[PDB]
């Protein structure tokens, strides 16, 4: 069997999340 | 928070943790800022372990 | 006739924050109207003015990547001696900028 | 195990990835991130 394990992985040259922006009326999500 | 992103990474979770890792349970106390974590005594270290790498201290930055 | 004319407007907002955690600045005006019905009244509002949502991290090397929402907007004034200007008419022009900058 | 049992949940106050799973499934995608996380250049337009 396999034990679990938790990793932490830290990202210098990008974000977690989504952004979020506006075109005058209507939101757009970016993944 | 940080009281969320560990109950949603321990959420279903039927996996052998070293019984399973869907039995572990935590709750976010905000009167002493901590977290309240019951499980076995191998499953409270290893989630004792995984706190101090996300505690961390931060910089400051000032935008103009 | 024989006009000349020249003028000069240097703004400066300043907000402080930490990484990884949006901070917001805001500096508005509202313009409240009666809308006179007789079911769902309300007071409508307008608002405008400078506005900043930062997102700051930094990189490897030591550089500051940040993630701006920037609105600067102002009140535009038509003709004072026309009936216009004593109603719900402040025609806002604004300026919105939003990008990401390392 | 399986691919349908590793959990990944974005802890946004650090800037950085939760993943649970084995062993082999944890470093399975430390390799993925190194490869999607490359520094990006500028454009100005005009």
């Amino acid at each position: 069997l396999g034990r679990q394990k938790i990793g932490v992985m830290r990202l210098n040259n990008t974000f977690v999340g989504d952004r979020t922006y506006n075109l005058r009326d209507q939101k757009m999500v970016i993944p | 928070g940080i009281a969320t992103a560990i109950e949603r990474l321990l959420q279903g979770e039927e996996q052998p943790l070293g019984a399973a890792a869907g039995n572990i349970k935590i709750v976010a106390y905000p009167d002493t800022n901590s977290l309240l974590v019951k499980g076995t005594a191998e499953q409270v270290h290893f989630i004792e372990m995984l706190v101090k790498a996300l505690d961390v201290a931060k910089r400051h930055v000032e935008l103009s | 006739l024989e006009e000349k004319k020249q003028a000069t407007v240097v703004s400066r907002p300043v907000l402080l924050t930490q990484e990884n955690v949006p901070a917001i600045f805001d500096n508005n005006r509202t313009f409240y109207t009666k809308l006179i019905g007789e079911r769902n009244v309300a007071l409508e509002h307008v608002t405008y003015g400078t506005m900043i949502r930062v997102l700051p991290r930094f990189s490897a090397d030591g550089q500051i990547e940040m993630s701006l929402d920037i609105e600067d907007g102002n009140d535009k004034t038509p003709q004072s001696d026309t009936t216009t200007s004593v109603d719900a008419l402040p025609e806002v022009g604004r300026t919105l900028i939003s990008t990401i900058a390392r």
